[PDB]
């Protein structure tokens, strides 16, 4: 049926799909941010570890 | 069906980008969807997918180039009939790689072939030069092996005299030249022709003469190449050039075989490549018309569609979704609209000719009475009323039947002949025209200008001598005489079917045929116009214009019937009433119609056709003139009332002017159209007289010969008669009658009910099949 109910259901499916796309983009960017944070933290902690090890 | 245009409706589709290409491809295959530009703000050359369309155009250019090389070669192009769909995924990369290979390889092949052919020709010229120089150095070569300077080359034959003269005139008596013809003429290094040649050897003294002769030969467009200085060098370089020539011949043959193989492979599928790339280009250009991510990641499409095909379009979208693999389904939605729907007529193979014929003068508006179904008969019939001839109709129907039968053959074998393509597209039109022309030729009792007499003429000549006052003396005394039906037995009733045969041989033929055919033309025209006015009433009823129905149609029909339908009634009544005995006082309907309009009923001259004619005709004229104010004054006043006194842009003066124009146009049009329908009689009489004069001037010559030797002359005389009938009559007179039936339908018949202010429905259907 091509009634208003069917049109609303199709529009709702489209809304759900766009929400899924946004959610997946957010998940990907969040993982990228977490890895970037981890690598930057490791770099800085290694740089300070150099000085600490040298002194001790 | 063909009665009126199909119910049309707008629709809009939401479809996710990933599946959008496949969905629109399914739509293209289906063919019942017409997209519209939804981003007209930005021109076509800047839209989103212009990169894709540009690359598709480049691919089409590549295919055109390869096809052109195919045509240049003798290789043929196959035809399978498959219509694969363009691959929605990025198969464009694979197709581009394939076509780039098929083009680059062919271009490299052509360039290398040209260069190697040039080298082969130069080397063969060098070989011939070496061989002939060895031949010249064979008087007595006692020594095995430097002041003298040496050159050799090749010249075009018959230039030897001029070249020798020029040498002996420039390097005055101080240079030697020997020449020898080269049998088996050779091909020019650059000029590219097979011409006879002479190999020549020149001896000279020093550097100045060397330069002189070198420049002289260069101007004489010869070619020199190096040459050996010792017999050992001659043998060595001759063997080298011979081996290189053989190697070059082998390489040439191999490369030509490679070209042939690759071109055969290309031609095996060139048509399928063309169809693939052409659809892909069309689909991307269509997606250009749709909204883009500037508003939403999901594509928006706007379309016209007939109401009945909405479910089919949804099913096509379902196929698109399944093929694309997208989980989300594309969704279609209706929406009440104001834009004008197009005109779609669901044309058929048989009705295509007639539909194009009626569309030529303007595509019908949305859902108005379509003149095609009635035209399907009335255009062949009006054509036959003029072209009426049994024999010519037989020829035309046989030709049309040949085209119909062999239509598949001609449809497959396409040619650029515009005239023949037009005729073939109209084959069914020509077939019906031939059939109705056969019928009207039977009615006229005409067959190549000669009647038939299949039932027996109603005119007996004997009662003239029996009851009448004739004798052989009167026959001797009168050159043409005449006949009368007043005496009892001359006229034994009307001929049961068609005009009586005796009129063919009667010198009084035209006197009767003119009147009969004029009355026939007027009758048919008036009835056609009345049918048109009734169709106009149908249009108004469907469109819900009671204003038009009550002012407009009804005044129009009353005016037309009272003035001109009464004329048809008068014609038929005179035919049924007045006979030979009342011939003397038989009135003239022309004069009676003039008097009807002029109110000039006289007390002298021809008497009244029937009792009460004065009163009835005065009443008819009064009603006719009253129908003019009826059309003019009423509708504007009611419009002004109900659209400016109620609810309170309407311009009363302009509305009055428009209605006055419409009324004047219609009223003058009635007269002028009833007049113009006389072109039926004009063209019929012209065709009949041209056929008669052709017969009497061509084959009367071959028939009016006492000697039996005339049977041989009839051969050529009838060849001329056949060619003349086909050219002057079947082609040109037939074309004139066809176009005048067309003009009648376009103006006289269709002005009553047709508007033709719509748009042809141009769907996104794949016609790239070409
Ligand atoms: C042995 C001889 C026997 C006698 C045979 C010939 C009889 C003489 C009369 C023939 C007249 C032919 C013209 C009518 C047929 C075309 C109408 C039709 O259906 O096509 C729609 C035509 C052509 O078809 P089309 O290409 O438009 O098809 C539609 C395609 N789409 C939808 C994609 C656009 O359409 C029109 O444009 C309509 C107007 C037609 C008006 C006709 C003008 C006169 C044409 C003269 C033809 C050449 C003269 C004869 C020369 C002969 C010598 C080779
Ligand atoms: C010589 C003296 C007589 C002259 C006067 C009569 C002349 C009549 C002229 C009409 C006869 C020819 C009709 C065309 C024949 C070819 C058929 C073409 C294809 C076809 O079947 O057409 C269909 C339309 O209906 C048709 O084809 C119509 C067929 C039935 C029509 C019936 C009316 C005939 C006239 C009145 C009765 C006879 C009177 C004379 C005795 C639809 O096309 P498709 O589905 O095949 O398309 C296929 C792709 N889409
Ligand atoms: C969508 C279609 C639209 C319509 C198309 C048709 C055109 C309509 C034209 C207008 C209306 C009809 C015609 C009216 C004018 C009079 C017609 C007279 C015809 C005629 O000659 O008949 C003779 C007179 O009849 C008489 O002697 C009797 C008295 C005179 C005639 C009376 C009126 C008859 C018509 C009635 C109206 C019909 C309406 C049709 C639409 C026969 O008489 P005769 O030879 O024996 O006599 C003679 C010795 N006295
Ligand atoms: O048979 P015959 O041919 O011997 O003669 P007929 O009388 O017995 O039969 C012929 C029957 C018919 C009347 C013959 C048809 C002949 C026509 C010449 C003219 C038809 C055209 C018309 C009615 C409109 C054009 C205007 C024309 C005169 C002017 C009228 C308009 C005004 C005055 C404003
Ligand atoms: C004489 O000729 C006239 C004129 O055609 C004819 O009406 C009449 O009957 C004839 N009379 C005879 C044959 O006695």
């Amino acid at each position: 049926a091509l009634s208003d109910a069917d049109v609303q259901k199709q529009i709702k499916h489209m809304m759900a799909f766009i929400e899924q796309e946004a959610n997946e983009k957010a998940e990907e960017i969040d993982a990228k941010a977490e890895e970037e944070f981890n690598i930057e933290k490791g770099r800085l902690v290694q740089t300070q570890r150099l000085k600490i090890m040298e002194y001790y | 069906e063909l009665f009126r245009s199909e119910e049309m409706t707008l629709a809009q589709l939401f479809l996710q980008s990933e599946a959008a290409y496949c969905c629109v491809s399914e739509l293209e295959e289906l063919g019942k969807v017409q997209f519209r530009d939804l981003n007209p703000d930005v021109n076509v050359f800047q839209r989103k997918f212009v990169n894709e369309v540009r690359r598709c155009e480049e691919m089409d250019r590549k295919l055109r180039f390869v096809e052109k090389e195919i045509r240049k070669a003798n290789i043929p192009i196959m035809d399978t009939g498959e219509n694969p769909e363009v691959p929605f995924p990025r198969d464009m990369i694979d197709l581009e790689a394939n076509f780039e290979k098929i083009e680059n390889e062919l271009k490299e092949i052509n360039t290398n072939q040209e260069a190697l052919k040039r080298n082969f020709l130069e080397l063969t010229e060098l070989k011939f030069i070496l061989r002939k120089t060895q031949q010249f150095f064979d008087e007595m070569a006692d020594p095995d092996l430097l002041r003298l300077g040496f050159v050799a080359g090749v010249i075009n034959r018959e230039r030897i005299p001029t070249f020798e003269r020029m040498l002996w005139r420039v390097c005055r008596g101080n240079v030697f030249l020997r020449q020898a013809e080269i049998e088996n003429p050779l091909e020019d290094p650059v000029t590219g022709d097979y011409v006879h040649k002479s190999v020549f050897i020149i001896f000279f003294q020093g550097d100045q003469l060397k330069n002189r002769v070198k420049k002289i030969c260069e101007g004489f467009r010869a070619s020199l190449y190096p040459c050996p200085e010792t017999p050992q060098e001659r043998k060595e370089m001759a063997s080298g050039v011979n081996t290189r020539i053989d190697d070059l011949q082998m390489v040439l043959n191999q490369t030509e075989d490679h070209r042939q193989r690759v071109l055969q492979a290309a031609a095996k599928n060139i048509r399928v490549w063309f169809i693939k790339v052409r659809k892909m280009k069309a689909i991307y250009h269509t997606l250009n018309l749709c909204n883009i991510d500037v508003t939403q990641k999901c594509l928006i499409a706007e379309v016209w569609c007939p109401v009945t095909d909405l479910d089919s379009i949804q099913f096509a979208l379902r196929r698109g979704t399944e093929h694309s693999g997208s989980t989300v389904p594309s969704i279609l939605n209706r929406m009440q609209t104001n834009q004008t729907p197009p005109t779609y007529n669901k044309t058929n193979k048989f009705t295509h000719g007639f539909q194009n014929i009626v569309d030529a003068y303007g595509i019908g508006t949305y859902r108005e009475i379509n003149p095609a179904p009635y035209t399907v008969i009335t255009f062949p019939f009006l054509f036959a009323v003029m072209f009426g001839d049994f024999g010519h109709g037989i020829l035309m129907t046989l030709f049309a039947v040949w085209m119909v039968l062999r239509e598949s053959r001609i449809l497959s074998q396409k040619n650029e002949n515009e005239m023949f393509s037009m005729v073939f597209s109209g084959r069914y039109i020509i077939l019906l025209m031939g059939l109705f022309s056969i019928y009207t030729g039977l009615i006229y009792n005409d067959c190549f200008s000669k009647s038939l007499n299949i039932f027996g003429s109603s005119w007996s000549v004997r009662p003239m001598f029996t009851i009448g006052n004739w004798t052989e003396e009167t026959l001797l005394g009168s050159s043409v005489l005449q006949l009368n039906p007043a005496i009892p037995g001359v006229f034994g009733g009307p001929y049961p079917f068609g005009i009586d045969p005796i009129w063919n041989i009667a010198t009084n033929k035209l006197t009767f045929l003119n009147s009969f055919k004029m009355k026939m033309s007027v009758i048919l025209g008036i009835i056609h116009m009345l049918f048109g006015v009734s169709l106009s009433l149908f249009n108004h009823i469907y469109f819900k214009k009671p204003l038009n129905i009550y002012f407009g149609f009804i005044p129009e029909i009353i005016f037309m019937s009272s003035l001109f339908g009464y004329l048809v009634i008068l014609i038929f009544y005179k035919w049924t009433a007045y006979d030979a005995h009342s011939s003397r006082n038989a009135p003239s309907l022309l004069i009676h119609f003039i008097n009807m309009f002029l109110f000039s009923y006289p007390e002298s001259g021809n008497a009244m056709l029937y009792s009460g004619q004065k009163g009835i005709q005065c009443f008819l004229i009064v009603v006719a003139m009253l129908c003019v104010p009826w059309m003019l004054l009423f509708k504007p006043l009611i419009l002004r009332h109900q659209y400016l006194r109620k609810k309170h842009v309407f311009d009363f003066g302009d509305t009055m002017v428009h209605q006055a124009i419409h009324t004047i146009e219609y009223c003058l049009g009635c007269i002028s159209n009833t007049a113009s329908y006389l072109r039926l009689w004009a063209l019929s009489l012209a065709h009949a007289q041209l056929s008669e004069v052709l017969w009497t001037m061509v084959i009367h010559i071959g028939l009016h010969v006492r000697s039996l030797a005339g049977g041989l002359g009839l051969f050529f005389i009838f060849a001329a008669f056949a060619t003349l009938t086909v050219a002057i009559l079947l082609i040109m007179e037939g074309l004139s009658a066809f176009l005048h039936a067309l003009r009648l339908h376009w103006v006289e018949f269709q002005n009553k009910f047709y508007t033709g202010t719509g748009f042809k429905f141009l769907p996104f259907s794949f016609e790239h099949i070409r």
